[PDB]
């Protein structure tokens, strides 16, 4: 019947040429218009294994979103290897819109059905389709934006070849809301999240995660350093790069306690220089847009490390994550593998 | 956390013979097991990972086995180039090293050679004195050195050196330096040392008269 | 064609901090984590933390806990390591590892850098002291050597007849003593026979101190 097998994908899209907006004007100019009426075929009786983790999607993915911010961006300056390269910096439209990824003739996309599905392994529920769900090609740390929520219960996503791992991708099944401005000192911003709405998943995620972890005390701590694109909560809003603190978001005292509940007001800074997430350097932008800046977001996941050079007896030390952006598209592409018929 | 066992810490063989090299981890590593070299004056160098997979480079006389908590390092025919210090280690948990086993080189018994040197003029007018004794060229490493002044056993006194095993004729030797003030050397006549070791019937003595 | 070329080692005083640097090249810095090792003299190799070069994350050992810092400079493919608090036991030869990695798991090693050596004492420069260890008679070859005494830091080279003679010839392994200088003594065999026809003379070369010796030995 089939096999596995990696092979070029096309992409497809609702973009509209009238918009300027640059994920329009990429797609315009990149991927097909989408299939009205998708069609999905379940696999009756079907054993299939999985493994987000080898998945050459997220390749192919990855070569996608770094050609649109090449194509999109425009920095005033950028200082990539040995040089300094400047250009033109006007202010740009920017809003991700969904990107399906479909197979060319000869294959076909495989995906899992099954609701509680970690990534890997065996899946009971399997169909075949021409193409993935739509994807926001949103880049972050720390938190996942505007993604999809796992059915069920909250999932742990991590390759388990060792104990020592890279990411942690956490799959929540409720969405919690981030209101990010820049109000209308040009740099300074703020998020403001809902606290007792907060603590309520981050608790279940705890719970989920002394689950996974032979029921250890599991204890957040601050990123280790290292780039401030890492250390804070870094995303992009209308095309300004925002800079967030989550120390009050990972608040061990909050899982009761006074000064939980009500509205958490992260502090930020929008930043003009950043280290570019395709590791190529950095660019430099102009300064913000006047008026009121504002992101509204899903939180759908979290990324993560677990401390490994510690004694762990009866505790394990978890802190925010991020800054490879395939592990973004992996939160999104795990459901899915290509095979060849 | 996780402990790794090399025994034994020596292992002796003939060139052209066979090892096998032991690691035992305290607990389940899977498959998640490295061995490496370390030759003197140089880096550490990969051999196997993933307890059976040779490293690019790497010679098909050495071989990795094992399951669980037991593995080995097993060469076929032991090279030149072969006698060296090999580690395992672990990275199944955060990531440790064996204590290390040294690989040497077998050869006939050799006795050693000892003389023993009095300290000179010289360092007697700085006021101190190294009494040295020297046992030259001898094969297995293991030897013991007792000192012995007016028939009193000396302790904690002296300092133990030894070569690596000669490239040459595969033999060791080794300095044994007991350090006194003037004042306490000049207060006994005898100094002695006295030396063990396997190709030796009965424990050899060379001594002077202050 | 991997390479991880190392600098910063030396004497370091107690109490003090060292940062020590590992340069990469032949491969993609921002692809492998980079492992710092440490092996104590007579002790084991032991892990004291990584960092992943792409955006500076790191873990450290906790028996290194307050007192390390790991850290990189992207733009020159350069890592560095700091340690504070610096003790006698810091006395380490201190390796920069590359780490094997897939796209979730961290694995095994596959290049080590040479190594830097660092020595943490209070110890002032000084060159040595050298003592003849003198030929007397014992089984038609005699030995004779010269004891080299009170050096610091390390290290020194001895030859004999300015490398003219090298036939056995046995330079020992310095030893640390209590005053915390160093010792070693160098030893010769030679034929009974040759101790009045033949001269021998040490030459001994300690360069942290510019200092050099030419010591001949004789016989009583
Ligand atoms: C699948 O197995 C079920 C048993 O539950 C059986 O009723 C059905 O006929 C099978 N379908 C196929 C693949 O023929
Ligand atoms: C299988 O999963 C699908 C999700 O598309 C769901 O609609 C269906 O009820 C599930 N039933 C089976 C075949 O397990
Ligand atoms: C989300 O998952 C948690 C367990 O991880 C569970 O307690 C909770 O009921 C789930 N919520 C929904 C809406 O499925
Ligand atoms: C996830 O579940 C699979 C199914 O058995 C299991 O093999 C794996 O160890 C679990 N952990 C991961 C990889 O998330
Ligand atoms: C890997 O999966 C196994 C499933 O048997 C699980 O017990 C273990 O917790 C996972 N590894 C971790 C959490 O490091
Ligand atoms: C978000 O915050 C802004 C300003 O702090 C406020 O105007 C707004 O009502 C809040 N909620 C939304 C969804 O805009
Ligand atoms: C925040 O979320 C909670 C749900 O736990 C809700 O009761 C509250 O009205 C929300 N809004 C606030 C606190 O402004
Ligand atoms: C986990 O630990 C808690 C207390 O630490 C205990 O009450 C609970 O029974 C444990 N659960 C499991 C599944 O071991
Ligand atoms: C975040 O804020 C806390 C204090 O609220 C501070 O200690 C911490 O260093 C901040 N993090 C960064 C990356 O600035
Ligand atoms: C955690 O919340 C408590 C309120 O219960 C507050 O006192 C504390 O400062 C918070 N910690 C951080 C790091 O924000
Ligand atoms: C999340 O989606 C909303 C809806 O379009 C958008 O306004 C917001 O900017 C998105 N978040 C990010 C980080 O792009
Ligand atoms: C936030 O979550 C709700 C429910 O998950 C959804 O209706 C809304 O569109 C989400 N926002 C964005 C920008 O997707």
């Amino acid at each position: 019947v089939w096999k596995d097998a990696d092979t070029t994908l096309f992409c497809a899209s609702d973009a509209k040429a009238h918009e300027t907006e640059v994920h329009n004007v990429w797609a315009t100019h990149a991927c097909v218009p989408t299939d009205p009426n998708p069609q999905e075929i379940h696999l009756e009786n079907v054993t299939e294994n999985f493994n987000m983790w080898k998945n050459n999607m997220v390749e192919q993915m990855q070569e996608d979103v770094i050609s649109l911010w090449d194509q999109s961006l425009q920095p005033c300056v950028k200082l990539t290897g040995g040089s300094v390269i400047k250009q033109a910096c006007p202010k740009i439209s920017f809003d991700p819109i969904p990107i399906h990824y479909c197979t060319p003739a000869g294959y076909v996309i495989l995906k899992c059905n099954d609701k509680n599905f970690n990534g890997t392994g065996p899946c009971k529920n399997v169909s075949s389709v021409q193409c993935t769900h739509g994807i926001k090609p949103v880049v972050s740390t720390q938190l996942l934006l505007n993604g999809s929520l796992a059915e069920e219960e909250i999932i742990i996503r991590s390759e388990n070849l060792t104990n020592n791992a890279k990411t942690i991708i956490v799959h929540l099944n409720k969405s919690v809301e981030i209101n990010c401005t820049r109000p209308s000192d040009i740099r300074k911003a703020y998020c403001e999240i809902n606290g007792t709405k907060w603590n309520k998943v981050l608790k279940q995620v705890t719970e989920k995660l002394k689950e996974h972890f032979n029921n250890k005390t599991i204890i957040f701590q601050p990123p280790s350093g290292g780039d401030l694109e890492i250390t804070m909560h870094h995303f992009n809003c209308r095309g300004e790069f925002f800079y967030c603190n989550t120390t009050q978001l990972f608040n061990n005292t909050c899982i009761t306690m006074k000064g939980c509940n009500g509205t958490i007001t992260l502090p930020c800074k929008i930043k003009q220089i950043i280290n570019m997430w395709q590791g190529t350097g950095q660019a430099m932008y102009a300064p913000p847009i006047d008026g009121k800046i504002n992101c509204v977001s899903n939180i759908t996941g979290i990324l993560l490390t677990r401390d490994g050079g510690a004694n762990n007896t009866s505790n394990e030390t978890f802190r925010p994550g991020g800054g490879n952006i395939k592990d973004n598209w992996r939160s999104e592409l795990y459901k899915y593998k290509v095979v060849q018929i | 956390e996780i402990v790794l066992t090399q025994s034994p810490a020596t292992l002796s063989v003939s060139p052209g013979e066979r090892v096998t090299l032991s690691c035992r981890a305290s607990q389940s590593v899977r498959n998640n097991l490295a061995w490496y070299r370390q030759k003197r004056g140089q880096a550490p160098r990969l051999l196997i990972y993933g307890a059976s997979t040779r490293a690019t480079g790497i010679p098909a006389r050495f071989s990795g086995s094992g399951s669980g908590t037991e593995f080995t390092l097993t060469i076929s025919s032991m090279q030149s180039e072969d006698f060296a210090v090999y580690y395992c280690q672990q990275y199944n948990n955060w990531w440790t090293f064996g204590q290390g086993t040294k690989v040497e080189i077998k050869r006939t018994v050799a006795a050693p050679s000892v003389f023993i040197f009095p300290p000179s003029d010289e360092q007697l007018k700085s006021g101190t004195a190294s009494v040295v004794c020297l046992l030259n060229n001898f094969y297995p490493r293991e030897a013991k050195v007792q000192w012995k002044v007016d028939n009193a056993l000396q302790s904690g006194n002296s300092q133990e050196s030894v070569t690596e095993q000669d490239s040459k004729d595969s033999t060791y030797s080794l300095s044994s330096t007991l350090t006194l003030s003037k004042a306490d050397y000049e207060k006994h006549k005898v100094y002695a040392c006295e030396v063990t070791h396997q190709g030796l019937s009965s424990p050899v003595t060379k001594s002077f008269n202050r | 064609q991997v390479r991880l070329l190392q600098y910063g080692g030396g004497v370091k005083r107690p109490g003090a901090s060292m940062t020590i640097s590992c340069v990469a090249s032949g491969y993609n810095f921002n692809d492998y984590y980079i492992h710092w090792v440490r092996q104590a003299p007579g002790q084991g190799l032991e892990l004291m933390g990584w960092i992943d070069p792409s955006g500076g994350r790191t873990d450290y050992a906790g028996a290194f806990g307050d007192r390390v810092s790991m850290y990189r400079d992207k733009s020159m493919n350069t890592l560095y390591m700091d340690l504070r608090s610096l003790r006698s036991g810091d006395t380490a030869m201190y390796y920069c590892v590359r780490n094997v990695g897939t796209a979730g798991s961290l694995l095994h090693y596959d290049h080590w850098g040479l190594g830097v050596m660092v020595t943490v004492s209070s110890t002032k420069t000084k060159g040595p002291s050298v003592f003849p260890l003198a030929p007397s008679s014992s089984g038609g070859t005699a030995a004779l050597g010269c004891l080299v005494k009170d050096y610091f830091p390390e290290p020194v080279t001895v030859s004999w007849n300015s490398g003219a003679l090298t036939s056995g010839v046995h330079t020992f392994p310095a030893v640390l003593q209590s005053s915390g200088l160093y010792s070693l003594s160098s030893v010769v065999t030679v034929p009974s026979s040759s101790l009045g026809t033949q001269t021998y003379i040490c030459n001994v070369n300690h360069k942290p101190s510019n200092t050099k010796v030419d010591k001949r030995v004789e016989p009583k």
